[PDB]
RNA sequence: CACUAUAUUGCCGUUGCAUUUUAUGGC
């Protein structure tokens, strides 16, 4: 249902993407965002191919 | 392409004679052909491959040298 | 004992980057932090080995959760690049691990630098 | 008169002779060179191979073949070598001619020996430009070797590794000959002719990646294998080595201090040269500099951290906390701080000076001492911001006044992985210092 | 060589199975062999134990004895003391032989086709091309072994059936 | 070899001409 070929692999991209912001923001004891917000930046970089 | 190489080259004016172990290193072909590797090796040496003279060979096992 | 606690010296570091280069060799090394928690849950792990200096630490610190639950050992190194270099590939890994292999020719060898890095904890 | 006898023995009975010779350690001043940039767009550039012509051969009829003009060859690695103009000192290294490689240089057998296919199929490692000016030898990841001409860079003959996994890491010429040493990453080293186009021998007996390769003039070849902290001495003709290792212990450092300041292990020995063919120099993978002779196992003289150490990382891309002070505690002091290990090194054949080179943004210049036993600094070139690939010197002037051009290659990776932390703004291209008197 | 004082015993029928199954061997000489020679070292290993602590004869002839050892690397260096050599064992003898070696090192796939291509001439160790299984490879020539110059496995010609099989499909 | 003689960088930001010139920093 979520995470919304040319889809499939930024799918997987989005996917360990967010695997590796949950692992951030979990074992950091007290989480911040620009760690977040450069993820963000890399996958939007990413998808503008198309 | 082969190279031949010696050692221990000790001369002997008691036979006015330049005595030495050659080793020859072929890659891929089968012998050295004793008349091809003399007249060689009197190449490298001064002169006279009727004067030089090879006499001892084996070739060691698994081929090369 | 900031987070990455099991940091190793300089003379223990390069023994187990050694060991890691010729298991890498040997094919017996899977790297990278997803790979190491899937062979962590797969079961066949002997050590695992983390770089201590990546952007941020988080990425490979969910790892000792798992790893001290299934009571496997875990040590870090110093840098990133010296385990890419060690693993023997081109990219910086922050993480590895050893696969458990008995017909593998390293096995002392594993077993020494196992026992090192357990008394180290 | 008496000087005069003194210069017709260093024309080159002291060469042959085999020694240090060629002293110009105090003689050189430093610190005002003309240190050029010349930027190359060509996409991280890996090797740098200087030809200059000698001047009658050891006997008479000057050269060999213009007439008299200096040369360079340069890699990247998008598979392009180029040919520079270097002769006309303080001016930039003109470029002349270009030798590209495509995916069309894939052979179609593809499973055996045969890479008969004239190009390159990927990632070109390093160059050798030849001693009599007619061939440059290059080699990469794609286990083949060329001979190029060295006048249109025309593929006279492809030299396959003939293995699985021969990547060739490093190529040296036997000097004033055709002998040539590449060094191949299936831990081994191979002899070629050039002029016969052949495979001499090859030589086992290493145990690890032959990461670099160094030779002079008599048949000596220094090798070093990159993760077993050693270095290979092999003497052909009687076909034999000599096994120097490392040795350097932090906590026995730390007893040589410990009588009144951190340094840490040996990962890897990555770089060779030989100053003479009694003494060679190393650079390791904890920046140290190891001066080594022919007698002894142990360093005769271990520089230390050479280049200095990486700056730690920030607050900011540690642990994605907030608190500066738990981000503070992330970076564990001074614990992880890792060296600048070096990647080139290049010493001067029977001279009093060698030059060191790494990611530092600066070439750093040593001078040996005079009981060959030790070496210390002469300056800093800082022009060349990034990583250095390969340095090599020209020369120029009269028998006894010098005017060098040090050449070298300035990429924004390491050589051989990727393997960066941060590099700040490296362009691709050359360093080229003139350096007089 | 040398023959059992009680060889028809079920246990060690059991055992020369299971040690020629696993190692890839051709009889029960091969175990006899070494473990002739085994038993030799550690009989001169014991007296050796039983004179006395810091006697020159035990002194260098048990480090000489270590020092061969360690070198074969049937004994681990972290294990210097001659009663480690007592407590030596034939596994660890022919663990150290090429073909084993040789499987443990990859590029075999299976015991058996360790000591075929060993014995088909394809297998250097360093330099020499060696074609006998039992060769106990030291521990300073264990990262030597890879494929010969002139094998179609290592880098030379294609084989017999390759060319055979590529002129016929030339017709 | 003799001829015939044909007449700084992959991209982006620059000193500076009486067009070159010139060394910096982004992929």
């Amino acid at each position: 249902g979520a995470e919304k070929k040319n889809k499939g692999r930024i799918s997987r991209y989005l996917a360990n993407k967010c695997s590796m912001a949950s692992r951030i923001d979990n074992y950091s004891e007290e989480p911040s965002n620009v760690f977040g917000s450069v993820l963000k930046k890399q996958v939007e970089q990413r998808l503008e191919f198309y | 392409a082969v190279t031949i190489r010696t050692r221990k080259v000790i001369s002997n004016p008691l036979l006015a004679r330049k005595q030495f172990v050659v080793d020859v290193l072929h890659p891929n072909r089968a012998n050295v052909s004793k008349d091809e590797l003399r007249e060689k090796l009197a190449e490298v040496y001064k002169a006279e491959k009727d004067a030089v003279s090879v006499f001892g060979f084996r070739t060691q096992f698994g081929g090369g040298k | 004992n900031p987070k990455a606690f099991p940091l190793a010296d300089a003379a223990l570091t390069q023994q187990i980057l050694d060991v890691v280069q010729q298991a890498a060799n040997l094919r017996q090394l899977k790297k990278g932090a997803n790979e190491a928690t899937k062979t962590l849950n797969r079961g066949i792990s002997e050590f695992i080995i983390m770089a201590a200096d990546c952007e941020p630490i988080e990425i490979l610190l969910h790892l000792p959760l798992l790893c001290e639950d299934k009571n496997v050992p875990y040590v870090f190194v110093p840098s990133r690049v010296a385990l890419g270099r060690a693993c023997g590939v081109s990219r910086p890994v922050i993480a590895a691990s050893i696969t458990t292999n008995d017909a593998s020719a390293i096995k002392t060898q594993i077993y020494a630098v196992k026992d090192k890095i357990e008394t180290l904890l | 008169d008496k000087d005069i006898i003194a210069s017709r023995l260093k024309e080159d009975v002291a060469e042959q002779q085999g020694r240090v010779f060629r002293y110009f350690g105090d003689k050189l001043l430093i610190s005002e060179a003309k240190q050029s940039f010349t930027r190359v767009g060509e996409n991280n550039l890996t090797c740098i191979s200087c030809f200059q012509p000698v001047l009658n051969k050891y006997t008479f009829e000057e050269s060999s073949n213009n007439k008299g003009r200096l040369f360079a060859y340069t890699v990247s690695k998008d598979l392009q070598l180029t040919k520079y103009d270097i002769t006309d000192f303080s001016k930039r290294p003109k470029k002349l001619k270009y030798a590209k490689g495509g995916a069309k240089y894939i052979p179609t057998s593809k499973h055996e020996y045969e890479n008969t296919t004239e190009g390159h199929y990927d990632e070109i490692l390093t160059v050798a430009a030849s001693p009599d000016g007619k061939y440059v030898v290059t080699g990469g990841r794609d286990r083949k070797l060329i001979v190029w001409s060295t006048e249109s860079l025309s593929p006279v003959k492809v030299i396959p590794t003939k293995d699985r996994r021969g990547e060739v890491l490093s190529l040296a010429f036997r000097k004033n000959s055709d002998q040539l040493y590449a060094s191949c990453a299936d831990f081994k080293i191979r002899t070629y002719s050039i002029n016969q186009f052949s495979q001499l021998e090859i030589l086992y007996g290493h145990h690890d990646i032959v990461e670099d390769i160094s030779a002079l003039a008599m048949e000596r070849c220094v090798t070093v294998g990159a993760r077993d902290r050693t270095a290979m001495l092999w003497k052909i003709p009687d076909e034999t080595r000599l096994t120097f290792r490392g040795g350097d212990e932090p906590q026995k450092l730390l007893r040589r201090w410990m009588k009144e300041p951190l340094f840490f292990c040996e990962g890897s020995i990555d770089v060779v040269s030989m100053v003479d063919d009694f003494h060679f120099i190393t650079g390791s993978d904890n920046g140290n500099i190891c001066l080594w002779s022919l007698a002894k196992k142990k360093p005769i003289f271990t520089e230390r951290i050479a280049h200095g150490i990486l700056p730690e990382p920030s607050f900011n891309d540690i642990s994605g906390e907030t608190d500066e002070e738990l981000r503070k505690r992330q970076l564990q002091g001074k614990k992880l701080l890792q060296p600048f290990w070096i990647t080139s090194l290049y010493a001067i054949p029977y001279s009093n000076v060698f030059i060191s080179g790494s990611w530092s943004g600066s070439l750093k210049v040593w001078k040996i001492s005079d009981n060959l036993r030790s070496f210390e600094l002469l300056g800093e070139l800082s022009g060349a911001k990034g990583v250095v690939t390969k340095i090599q010197v020209v020369e120029s002037g009269k028998h006894g006044k010098e005017k060098f051009r040090i050449l070298a290659s300035i990429a924004k990776e390491h050589r051989l992985g990727r393997w960066i932390a941060n590099v700040s703004g490296a362009r691709n291209g050359i360093y080229s210092a003139v350096i007089d008197q | 060589y040398s023959t059992p004082k009680r060889p028809y015993e079920s246990s060690r029928l059991d055992a020369e199975l299971k040690l020629a199954g696993e190692f890839g061997l051709k009889n029960k000489k091969e175990i006899y062999r070494i473990s002739f020679q085994l038993s030799k070292i550690r009989r001169a290993a014991r007296d050796l134990l039983t004179r006395d602590e810091k006697d020159p004869k035990r002194l260098f002839e048990g480090n000489a004895l270590i020092r061969r050892l360690v070198r074969v690397g049937v004994l681990s260096e972290d294990k210097k003391k001659l009663d480690y050599v007592l407590a030596l064992k034939v596994e660890d003898f022919l663990e150290r032989r090429l073909q084993t070696q040789v499987y443990k090192l990859g590029l075999a796939k299976s015991v058996h086709h360790a000591r075929v291509l060993i014995t088909q001439r394809h297998i250097a160790v360093g330099k020499q091309i060696v074609n006998i299984p039992s060769f106990m490879v030291r521990l300073d020539s264990e990262k030597h072994i890879d494929f010969a110059p002139t094998s179609p496995f290592g880098g030379a010609r294609p084989g017999r059936v390759a060319r055979r099989n590529a002129a016929r499909k030339a017709e």
